[PDB]
RNA sequence: UUGACCUCAAAUCAGGUAGGAGUACCCGCUGAACUUAAGCAUAUCAAUAAGCGGAGGAAAAGAAACCAACCGGGAUUGCCUUAGUAACGGCGAGUGAAGCGGCAAAAGCUCAAAUUUGAAAUCUGGUACCUUCGGUGCCCGAGUUGUAAUUUGGAGAGGG
RNA sequence: GAUGGGGAAGCUCCGUUUCAAAGGCCUGAUUUUAUGCAGGCCACCAUCGAAAGGGAAUCCGGUUAAGAUUCCGGAACCUGG
């Protein structure tokens, strides 16, 4: 017979409950493959005058890399596709649309060691 | 239909409609065809003998 | 210019791909109209206004 | 040389997966060698044969799909026939066939029927 | 049936019953929202002949205009022209009111179809409007076949065109001799008379 | 305490729809002025340009609250013609239809207002199955503030 | 400059917290279990807006044909877990 009491003068909206979705048909019904696979992150080796100067000496593994990939998707394909440890990943955007990646490995794996490996000097 | 043609026994009404205009003419009717009618409160309790919501004349 | 946002250094690397010549093989095609690049800019004379 | 389409719909999900990895390793093999040689047409045949490989896959993984959506209602709209938006904001077939009960007798009643002139 | 007696019980506006009616309902729909939904109508004889039916996919919206003339909206009552057109306060809008409140709930409700609509209440600010709406991708819609010609897309948006009861209305479009001015449409009419038509070989 | 109704909400709830483009043609709104009147204000340009809203392959109109005054005709649209006439207009400049007749084309109709009352007979959705641009069975719901059948003025209904 | 709203035939205008039911953080409960619920709290009420405002934290030496406090060598700091 009596009403429930209010301790706060101000009226708001009750806490219902929220259904999870259970849908009757997929969304696009085919789950897609990577966009951005281990071989689409690397794309070409850079063989210049001063990029071979920094895999002999500066111990930098210089590699061409699509735009869409951070410094993570770098260093997590490099591991994958040559059982190789990354120190460091230094990108940068060339001023011709693509981005440069410099990779500087460890100090236990050589650079000139793993370039004549797959096939360019 | 059935209050015209002097077939109506017991004629419920409920004052629960909120279209008031459905319902102000039924007194009326009752009185000259000699039909007995009774007012009851509540659309909802009508609706109890006939399985239905809204049962606003019986 | 030397603190810029991507999107206008994204159409700098379409404006120097095309300041270049036409390349050497393609006068000599079959039934070709084309004699020489009308669309060069230089820097100095006309302005690409972003 | 390249692959073959009608070769590569006898394959497994698992042995499609594992010709596309060996061919993406053909790429990474030939453009260190793109910048050897002055000229190299053969990485023009590979990377052809890398989207017929990425459309018997995605060809494969479709008609799965459309096996368990089969002969029941609801299915994903790509997989529904498009055909244009305008028809499909319209009347279907069976809904412009649907004639008035009051109609109905009197087109059985009387049709349309046939007369000539000849004597 | 019963709405016999609610079609001459609505003919008396100026009774005793619907002027209490009159008021509590200018009172209870300017509280509201000016477009807000309305989940059961209030005339229940006057939508049934224009064509209410009680199932799913009938909806019925109740709107508000304002009331008056159309003040031109020209800056400070600058015409800069002629004084034939110099007028600003006694622009009297050649549409109906009722055609302007079937448009503002079709913008609203893009998705359904004004059928008809009338008059339920007014005062010296505001005119109501219960205004019918047909919902075409209903299923009992595009069956039950007296009511599958609104699925049909020459009917998209008939408040905006002038074809219905007020739309007709307004264009003027009757038959007789009084409306020779328009009796098929008016800029249709205007171009059938003033085409020079030269022929092929010319009388 | 518990079960309903009415009204109003909440949802990355179940699945459906519009919104933009084009815009020659078409349906409305809104709307000028230069020019003409040998000036100019009514008029004219013009119920036009521009602006705005909304469709289709056509749109729109459409089966009379019609035209007629006759021995009457008989949805609408298009053309010939009526006619550059009736009429409008500082009757100044200018503006200006319609009935009949000939022809192209011709196709008509259905909703409420009635008691199915000896039986909501009607419909959406979910689910199972299948000859699945669909049907049957089942379970909830919409609905008596009225969903099928009957008739809608040319008729027609209730009885014999 | 959206939204709730209020104009406007309309393109859109006003307002931005105003006549709005406008929201999210700590912890406990579980040992079929995943995150539903008991609370105790909190009503703040979009978002954009200054590479010279506010604003966490790096230095020195060496190095390239052209790069740096960004690379190398050495030595530090800050944030989050
Ligand atoms: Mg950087
Ligand atoms: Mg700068
Ligand atoms: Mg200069
Ligand atoms: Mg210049
Ligand atoms: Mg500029
Ligand atoms: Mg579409
Ligand atoms: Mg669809
Ligand atoms: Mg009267
Ligand atoms: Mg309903
Ligand atoms: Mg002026
Ligand atoms: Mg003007
Ligand atoms: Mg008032
Ligand atoms: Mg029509
Ligand atoms: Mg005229
Ligand atoms: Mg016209
Ligand atoms: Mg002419
Ligand atoms: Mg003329
Ligand atoms: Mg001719
Ligand atoms: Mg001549
Ligand atoms: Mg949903
Ligand atoms: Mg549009
Ligand atoms: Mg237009
Ligand atoms: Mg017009
Ligand atoms: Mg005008
Ligand atoms: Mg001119
Ligand atoms: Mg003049
Ligand atoms: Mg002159
Ligand atoms: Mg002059
Ligand atoms: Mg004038
Ligand atoms: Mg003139
Ligand atoms: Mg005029
Ligand atoms: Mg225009
Ligand atoms: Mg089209
Ligand atoms: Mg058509
Ligand atoms: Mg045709
Ligand atoms: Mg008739
Ligand atoms: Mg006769
Ligand atoms: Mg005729
Ligand atoms: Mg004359
Ligand atoms: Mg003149
Ligand atoms: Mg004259
Ligand atoms: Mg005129
Ligand atoms: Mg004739
Ligand atoms: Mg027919
Ligand atoms: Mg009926
Ligand atoms: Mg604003
Ligand atoms: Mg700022
Ligand atoms: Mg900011
Ligand atoms: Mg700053
Ligand atoms: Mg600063
Ligand atoms: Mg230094
Ligand atoms: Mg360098
Ligand atoms: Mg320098
Ligand atoms: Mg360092
Ligand atoms: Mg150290
Ligand atoms: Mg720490």
């Amino acid at each position: 017979k009596a009403l429930k009491v209010r301790t706060s003068a101000t009226f708001r909206l009750p806490k219902t409950l929220k259904l999870a979705r259970a849908p009757k048909y997929a969304s696009k019904a085919v789950p897609h493959y990577n966009r951005l696979d281990s071989y689409k992150v690397i794309e070409q080796p850079i063989t210049s005058e001063t990029a071979m100067k920094k895999v002999e000496d500066g111990n930098i593994l210089v590699f061409q890399v699509s735009m869409k990939a951070n410094k993570y998707q770098i260093k997590k394909a490099v591991k994958e596709l040559y059982e190789v440890d990354v120190l460091k990943v230094n990108t940068l955007v060339r001023p011709n649309g693509t981005k440069k990646a410099y990779v500087r490995l460890t100090a236990d794996y050589d650079a000139l060691d793993i370039a004549n490996r797959i096939g360019y000097i | 239909a059935l209050i015209e043609n002097k077939k109506a026994k017991l004629v419920l009404i409920a004052n629960d409609v909120d279209p008031i205009e459905l319902v102000v003419f039924l007194p009326a009717l009752c009185k000259k065809m000699g039909v007995p009618y009774a007012i009851v409160k509540g659309k909802a309790r009508l609706g109890t003998l006939v399985n239905q919501k809204t049962s606003a004349v019986a | 210019a030397a603190q810029k946002s991507f999107r206008i250094k994204q159409k700098m690397a379409k404006a120097k791909k095309q300041n270049r010549p036409l390349p050497q093989w393609i006068r000599l095609r079959t039934n070709n109209t084309i004699r020489y690049n009308a669309k060069r800019r230089n820097w100095r004379r006309t302005k690409m206004n972003i | 040389a390249g692959v073959k389409a009608y070769e590569l719909r006898t394959k497994s999900k698992e042995q499609l997966a594992s010709q596309l990895v060996d061919l993406k390793k053909e790429l990474a093999e030939l453009k260190v060698q793109k910048l050897s040689r002055p000229s190299l047409p053969k990485i023009k045949t590979v990377r052809k044969s890398i989207a017929c490989v990425l459309t018997v896959i995605n060809e494969q993984q479709r008609e799965a799909v459309r096996q368990l959506y089969k002969g029941k209602k609801y299915q994903p709209k790509d997989l529904r026939a498009k055909k244009t938006r305008a028809l499909r904001r319209a009347l279907t077939k069976f809904e412009a066939s649907q004639v008035t009960e009051k109609q109905r007798k009197k087109q059985i009643a009387f049709p349309q029927r046939k007369y000539a002139i000849k004597a | 049936g019963a709405y016999k007696y609610l079609e001459e019980l609505q003919r008396k506006k100026q009774s005793d019953v619907l002027r209490f009616l009159q008021r509590v309902r200018v009172w209870e729909y300017r509280q509201k929202n000016v477009i807000h939904r309305a989940a059961r109508p209030t005339r229940p004889d006057k939508a049934r002949r224009l064509g209410y039916k009680a199932k799913q996919g009938f909806v019925i919206y109740r709107v508000r205009v304002r009331r008056g003339n159309r003040k031109r909206p020209v800056p400070k009552g600058a015409t800069y022209g002629k004084p034939t057109n110099q007028g600003v306060n006694e622009l009297k809008y050649q549409r109906s009111l009722r055609a302007t409140a079937e448009e503002r709930v079709g913008r609203r409700a893009a998705n359904l179809r004004v059928l008809n609509s009338y008059w339920v209440n007014q005062d010296s600010t505001y005119k109501y409007f219960e205004v019918i709406l047909v919902d075409p991708q209903h299923k009992a819609i595009r069956r039950d076949a007296r009511y599958n010609w609104i699925c049909d897309p020459v009917h998209k948006h008939r408040e905006a065109r002038g074809l219905t009861a007020t739309g007709k209305k307004s264009r003027g479009i009757n038959k007789g001799h009084k409306f020779n001015n328009t009796k098929a449409g008016r800029r249709k009419t205007w171009k059938r008379q003033n085409t020079l038509s030269l022929w092929r070989y010319r009388k």
